[PDB]
């Protein structure tokens, strides 16, 4: 029912402006639209800045000559309804004229949602609008918001910078919070998308109004602390008032140091949010736009006095609120305060300038040049307003503004892109304690065009960084797999795999094939070396020495028997059988020596033949001698003495043919086998049935030999030598019958073979040659 | 913009009491301090009383101290002046003025002015 | 300047209706609308006019007061509706420096109603909506002057979640339209769905103004999500579903996947018109409202030449009948085949499925005005001075307390948030015959209870395949792992035979001595085995001992009976009896060992194997030494010497037994099986056997001397033969015993053979001499 | 409300030509079909020509068919009647009218009327 106050300045062209002079209405007061208290930087410096900027423009003959600029500043109160009311007041002149002077353009407001609300109304009347701090990502769609321009970039770059910051310090389990509205929602969406792409897990997401009460902030803080101590970092893409409410809640709950909140341009370097709550915000990292101070604004501003300022309707209330005084006789006196107001009070003390101030000034020049450019095209030679540009067209002004390009207050260049945005860069600020009860914001980094550079010795002042926000500790030691419960990728539990399994993938282990073992770091199953060499092994080599002794037993006996042909004992029996048995014993000893060798193909070529040929040939002499002894009348048609030799030759030929057939039935080759996972051995292939068959023939021959010896035992002949031989045959049969079953169950096949063959050869040789040797000696 | 109208003046006997009303047409009335002026023949227009925008602060001249009373009503947008124990020397024309952007009283910049009304005293 | 449909009266009520289609891309900056609409555009206007006439003809409701109207066009677009709202408020705006509007009915979309509500609440104008069902419009802190006669979208989300739960579609896709109607509904749907194990493959969004190219990429992505996710939840308007159907016809994907819709596509025949084949089988939810009958009678008698309240009607006649009127003021000569005089509006007539809500909103406003008039001035019949003008706040307070009966006979009343209760219906677009498709009522959702008729959907149990990322593999041993995309998507692998299942996400290995059961839940089995009498191989060995024992009896039979033999008489009978008893004990040793080697039996078994061989061999050494010494002498001395010799063996056995107590032990050779063996140390058997080595060597040493002088027949070389056979048996037993796992049958066979050869070799000459 | 003003009349000899213009105020000109009327002293008023709300189709009375033409212009919100081959019986007052809710011509239910314009033909 009562109109608000407006700050107006006369001129030929009138430009509107919406500034947040007062705080927004609190809950239980939004319906009446009752604003709060005045503001220092956001409300009262910007009004004076616009007034002085227009005054300076009016004194510039090069820019818009012979034209005067007026203005109307109104209060938006950081609220959508109040700003909508003021915009309706702006457009009421044109609305009535359709059925004072019209507004050609509007500067502001400063928040994204309020800017959208104002733009929706403004675009129907063709009024270009330029913002200076509304950096929402969805305001760049010219299909919906056509008459909107801004001298600042969108918040997509802010989201990218925040993602880079969290990536650099290895934050992987970070909580998130934003504020109601276009700005917070869009920025949090972008941050969530980029974090998901880069592999960062968010514990939970929360939203809250900056107008909420204490209970809401207390509940929010309790929810945030429910995730402690895992999520030690909170990404707060919210406004300054939300951060201040969080700090007040933290003080009320007695929490300090438990969180590291990372903010955005809403809380950039403002001392408003950390006044009286510095201890709750130490160590917080924030990001701000890059904008240096303006000096002539300070020169003009620091000399203003309440009794001589007749342009600002909100200045006496400002003076009283800031200095906590009351002006004695002034018209706008507030009697709430006391102690009156001194005449030596000055505005220089405790002065801090708005951090976006230059941006605002740019938003006032960007419009002006636009008009200038328009005046250079509609009326080329004329100076001043003309009939060709009366009234100013909204579409022509918009198309002239979209083409503008000039130099800013900081020396940079201002020019809009296809979406009506302007480039910019960012600074990374750190809030910390410098002295004793002294806190300040310290510039620690920069971000520009995708490049981030920060100094890490200024943050934390050491290399002991705050414990990184991780849901699970990295426990992959090269033998341990991580597994997921399906809730969050950053949360996992790690368990070992099998000892023979090597870690092929970071999520699973793979087992090696037979004959291969995992390496030191469980990456690569190289082939296990095969151990086959046994020449230097103690057990076989010593046996060879025994065989070597047997070699001497072959050499001495043969030499003595050869040179003793004249002896009747040697001439008593045929020398052919003795030579045959000596050759058989020698070949058996040679096979025993050759058994211990590398499993080459040539070695296994004769190993199968030698194992069976020597016992068969050597014991053929025994059966030949028994047949010759039985051929006599006492032993008993086959009276031929030489028939013994041909029978032995036939037997040897039959044995050789059987051996050759067995060899042809299966060719031998080196075969590698793996009896155990850690045991691999290389031996030439030899089937058990292949070995058994020659043994059966020799056993049958020995059994036939024993029958002949038993019948001939009683017959005395050649110094009772017929009583002998039988003992050797019995011992040979006993040792063979003992060897047959132990061979299958033995774990050292070749060792048992060589020992058995050597023992049989030695026993036969000795037990059959000792009596003749003694007789010769 | 506001338009100020005057009422309550006329002719009174000595020792009487009067109430003068100044009514402002137009909104934004609560953001304007108010003041009263009087002018008599052979003299110059001199202020008698003033009140701040929200009330609670009243200033009076040394001549009319203890006799005049200035009051406001923002619900109906009307400012009242009460004169008690009037004297024959107060016969003059009275004006009501609205001020903003001022200094310590009586150093005010009055944006708007009223019509004024004659007050006469008979002994 | 757009046209307006106005009706005079004492009180004027505004209205926003979507007579024309919204502006397309490249035509949105000029705010140039499309073609006329019938159900959403014109039936609404006619119904509002007729409802106002009916109210004005009713003496009970608002007597002696007439009601007017001012109907404008919102075009389903936000900017046009904002312009028309400015047209409403221009009267108040210029009066602050034509009768004012006291209330507004509409619009029908949430994203437009919000801006209309903001501008209207700036001027204290109550607003009642009939089709805006967004959840965020029920916040009276922000939208104070907003009321609606329909529920919110939370119940729609709950119904959709209930349906997808019932049909077990645990892996779906999602799509919604831009604006707070799609966004709020989709976010509520996913928030509810995340708590019942329902996973979303992907979520998309699109404008209704999007072109053909923009609608093709959406279908391409949806196809890329095939064949797993073939159910698509849609919080979309009618135009979005129409664009989806057109896109899938363009790319030829008819019938590839089912789609589930909301009240945006409820029963409207223009959503599936010329594209019925692409939309068969779809399931939609709609608000429950019966058809109003008295509206049809008024509507179906309207003709273009006698309707003087609707210009859009004269445009609509030509648009609908595809003809041009002869000489009317709105001829629109674009068409040919001039309109006939027999064209009725009752052919192919289908009524709007939201008419009762509009009528109820109008009646709610009228009843609120009536209550306000009654309260301010009771005894007057007309517009009293106490209500001149009309206060917006008083009207808003009166409207919140209004309850009455609607056209359907139910009761309409607002809650604390200005909403009104309602229920839902489940439809199913299907094919009834040949080239004939229709929506069929299937089920219902009401106050949390969903009842649906599944016999007429899919007509059988062979319904659509459940849209599932991964098929279940609960085989009892198969273990599941999640790669990291979505918990619904998983892959599973078999476990090891030794391992037993702990849960779905873990696999654990059993401890030693047990094997997993059939269900793999636990593992306690593989009991021990003995096979003392059930093994054929040892049994035969017992026979080898058994008859052998009988043979020993024969050796006792002749020797005890016969003593007249000089060879027997010369030899000591005590030594022969001792060695025979030792042989019998050796034979009985294997019989003791084979059967159940328990703790007590093993103690005797360990002593026995080292007792019988020791004493029998010791006696032989003494006998041979005495003969060699001859070539003291009393037989009593020999027995004492033998007893002293064996006492050493007994002492060694006792010392060994004390060091290692005999007890039952469990042996685990491999994981396959577990056996039981006695606690027999390697040294515990090495030491006693090595004792006989010196004893055996003594006989060999004494044998050489005794061979020189043979007396009393006897056997000289037989002792050497026995020693050689024993040595051969021992040498054969040494490697197999340390290599073979059993080491029992080998020992039994070796000891039986040793006893057999010892008895046979040195006794058969005496038997032959006796015989 | 829409206000109609017609002009272009005068004195024209027989066999000449003339052009009458009718201009309407407001911003809803394109939604109204237009018509011309002729009224002579001693008689009644008769319709002459008409045009639909968006041109396209025009209707003429059988008395003046072939001589008169009617046209619209929505850009500048005016309608034209070009009348040639003048005849002595055409001396009358011409009116310009608008309609929105009519039937087949000449039943159009007009709602706005112009002032009129005298046209006289000299023999
Ligand atoms: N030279 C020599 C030499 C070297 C080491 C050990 C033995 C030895 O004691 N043999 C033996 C003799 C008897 C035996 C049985 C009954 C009656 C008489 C004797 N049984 N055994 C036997 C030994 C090991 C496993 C199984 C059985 C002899
Ligand atoms: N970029 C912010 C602007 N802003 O928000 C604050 O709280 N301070 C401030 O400057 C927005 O888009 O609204
Ligand atoms: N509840 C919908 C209303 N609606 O949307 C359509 O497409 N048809 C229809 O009735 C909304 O709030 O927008």
């Amino acid at each position: 029912s009562e109109r608000r106050v407006v700050a107006h300045m006369p001129g030929d062209i009138i430009i509107g402006a919406l500034f947040s002079v007062h705080h927004q209405p609190t809950v239980d007061k939004v319906h009446e639209r009752k604003c709060g208290a005045v503001r220092e930087q956001y409300g009262i410096q910007r009004v004076e800045a616009m007034l002085h900027t227009l005054e300076r423009i009016n004194s510039d003959p090069t820019l818009l000559p012979n034209i005067t600029l007026g203005c109307e500043i109104r209060d938006s109160c950081w609220h959508s309804a109040v700003a909508l009311e003021q915009s309706i007041e702006f457009i009421r002149d044109s609305l009535i004229s359709s059925e004072k002077k019209p507004i050609v353009g509007v500067i502001g407001p400063g928040s994204s949602s309020v800017a959208i609300q104002v733009q929706n109304l403004l675009q129907l009347f063709n009024i270009p609008q330029i913002a200076y701090s509304a950096t929402s990502m969805d305001l760049s769609d010219k299909t919906l918001f056509k008459y909107f321009m801004r001298v600042v970039p969108s918040d997509a770059q802010q989201a990218r910078a925040m993602v880079d910051i969290v990536k650099r310090y290895n934050w992987t389990y970070v909580s998130a919070v934003h504020t109601e509205g276009n700005y917070g929602e869009s920025g949090m969406e972008a941050f969530k998308d980029m974090s998901a792409k880069e592999g960062i897990c968010i514990a939970h997401s929360y939203k809250i109004y900056s107008n909420a009460g204490e209970q809401s902030f207390d509940k929010l803080l309790k929810k945030l602390t429910s995730h402690l101590p895992k999520a030690r970092v909170v990404a707060c893409f919210c406004e300054g008032m939300t951060v201040r409410g969080l700090l007040m809640a933290m003080r009320r709950l007695g929490l300090a140091g438990e969180f590291l909140l990372l903010g955005s341009d809403g809380w950039a370097d403002r001392y408003d949010v950390t006044d009286g709550y510095q201890r709750e915000a130490v160590g917080g990292i924030t990001i701000k736009l890059q904008s240096p101070d303006v000096k002539w604004f300070d020169d003009y501003y620091l000399k203003l006095r309440p009794e001589t300022n007749h342009r600002n309707p909100w200045f006496q209330e400002f003076w009283q609120h800031r200095f906590q005084c009351r002006l004695e006789g002034f018209p706008q006196e507030n009697s709430k305060y006391n102690k009156t107001c001194n005449s030596s009070l000055t505005l220089k003390t405790h002065h801090v300038q708005d951090s976006k101030m230059g941006f605002v000034i740019n938003a006032i020049y960007s419009m002006a040049y636009g008009l200038h450019n328009m005046q250079m095209s509609l009326c080329p030679g004329y100076a001043g307003l003309c009939d060709a540009m009366k009234p100013i067209d909204g579409r022509k002004l918009l198309e002239s503004l979209m083409k503008t390009n000039f130099t800013g207050v900081s020396g940079d260049t201002i020019l809009f892109d296809e979406n009506g945005d302007s480039p910019g860069r960012y600074e990374i600020m750190n809030f910390k304690e410098m002295g004793k009860d002294y806190f300040d914001y310290i510039n620690v980094g920069s971000w520009d065009n995708g490049e981030l550079k920060m100094d890490d010795d200024e943050v934390w002042s050491k290399k002991s960084n705050i414990i990184r926000s991780v849901c699970s500790e990295p426990c992959e030691k090269g033998q341990i797999k991580v597994i997921r419960k399906g809730e969050v990728s950053c949360c996992w539990t790690c368990t070992p795999c099998k000892e023979n399994e090597y870690v092929f993938d970071e999520y699973t282990c793979k087992a090696c094939q037979l004959g291969s073992w995992p390496t030191d770091d469980l990456t690569g199953c190289d082939l296990i070396p095969v151990q086959y060499l046994r020449w230097g092994d103690p057990e076989p080599i010593a046996a060879v020495v025994f065989a070597c002794l047997g070699l001497l037993a072959t050499l001495f006996v043969t030499v003595v028997f050869i040179i003793y042909r004249d002896t009747p004992v040697v001439k008593s029996s045929s020398r052919e059988l003795c030579y045959i048995i000596l050759a058989g014993i020698c070949l058996g000893y040679l096979c025993t020596f050759c058994l211990i060798a590398k499993p080459k193909q040539i070695y296994c070529y004769l190993q199968r033949i030698g194992i069976g040929l020597s016992p068969a040939m050597s014991y053929s002499a025994l059966v030949t001698k028994t047949n010759r002894i039985a051929r006599i009348l006492a032993g008993s048609r086959f009276m031929s003495a030489c028939a013994q030799l041909v029978i032995a030759f036939i037997l040897i030929c039959i044995q050789l043919g059987i051996i050759v057939a067995l060899f042809i039935m299966e060719p031998p080759d080196i075969m590698h086998d793996y009896p155990s996972i850690r045991e691999v051995y290389l031996i030439c292939n030899t089937t058990n049935l292949g070995v058994v068959t020659p043994l059966g023939y020799n056993g049958l021959l020995i059994l036939s030999c024993t029958f002949y010896a038993f019948k001939t035992r009683n017959v005395p002949a050649n110094f009772n030598e017929a009583k002998y031989i039988a003992f050797t045959m019995y011992t040979t049969c006993i040792i063979w019958l003992a060897f047959v079953p132990i061979y299958f169950g033995s774990n050292y096949k070749i060792i048992t073979m060589c020992f058995s063959v050597s023992l049989s050869a030695t026993v036969a040789l000795g037990c059959m040659f000792v009596p003749k040797v003694y007789i010769i000696l | 913009q506001v338009q100020l109208v005057e009422s309550g003046g006329g002719l009174v006997q000595a020792g009487g009491s009067l109430r003068l009303s100044c009514a402002a047409s137009g909104r934004t009335f609560t953001s304007y301090a108010m003041g009263w002026f009087r002018q008599a023949p052979g003299k110059e227009r001199e202020s008698v009383a003033a009140i701040s925008s929200s009330g609670g602060s009243t200033h009076y001249a040394d001549s009319v101290k203890g006799r005049f009373t200035i009051s406001r009503d923002n619900s109906k947008n009307t400012v009242y002046l009460q004169m008690n124990s009037l004297k024959p020397e107060d016969t003059a024309v009275y004006y009501c003025a609205a001020a903003m952007y001022g200094s310590r009283w009586p150093d005010w910049e009055y944006d708007y002015w009223g019509q004024g009304t004659q007050v006469t005293v008979s002994s």
